[PDB]
């Protein structure tokens, strides 16, 4: 009823994943000139969804 | 293709200066299924 | 002395990395996101 938000999927990445490759790193995605040294906002986003 | 393949061979050499001049094909050992993008590597020795 | 290898990308906790150790009498292949030391060696 809640939605079962336990399952997650990666939405933001810089490269197309190679076959049979895994990306577990949850580092903050950088989508702009901002250094994105943590504390994401207006240019940095959480990679997972 | 996300397959770390390791081959090896052990050869009794006589030289103590450089690699021997000869042919010794390396028979395979392992084809482990890892999915990392290897870019760097390093050796690991023992310090008694 | 030459026992193993550490293949990886950043060789730290941000990315996954392989680790082969030919110690004891069994090889110890293991893939995790280890925080590797600046000067890795086998404690012995
Ligand atoms: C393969 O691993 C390499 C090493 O990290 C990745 O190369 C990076 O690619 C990005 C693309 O945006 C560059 O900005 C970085 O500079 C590269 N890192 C380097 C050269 O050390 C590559 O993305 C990985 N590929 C996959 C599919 O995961």
């Amino acid at each position: 009823v809640g939605g079962n938000y336990n399952y997650l999927y990666r939405l933001f990445r810089k490269s197309n994943l190679k076959p049979f490759e895994r990306d577990i790193s949850t580092e903050i995605y950088q989508a702009g000139s901002t250094p994105c040294n943590g504390v994401e906002g207006f240019n940095c986003y959480f990679p997972l969804q | 293709d996300g397959y770390f393949k390791i081959y090896s061979k052990h050869t009794p050499i006589n030289l103590v200066r450089d690699l021997p001049q000869g042919f010794s094909a390396l028979e395979p050992l392992v084809d482990l299924p890892i999915g990392i993008n290897i870019t760097r590597f390093q050796t690991l020795l023992a310090l008694h | 002395i030459i026992r193993g290898w550490i293949f990886g990308t950043t060789l730290d906790s941000k990315t996954q990395s392989l680790l082969i150790v030919n110690n004891a009498t069994n090889v110890v292949i293991k893939v995790c996101e280890f925080q590797f030391c600046n000067d890795p060696f086998l404690g012995v």
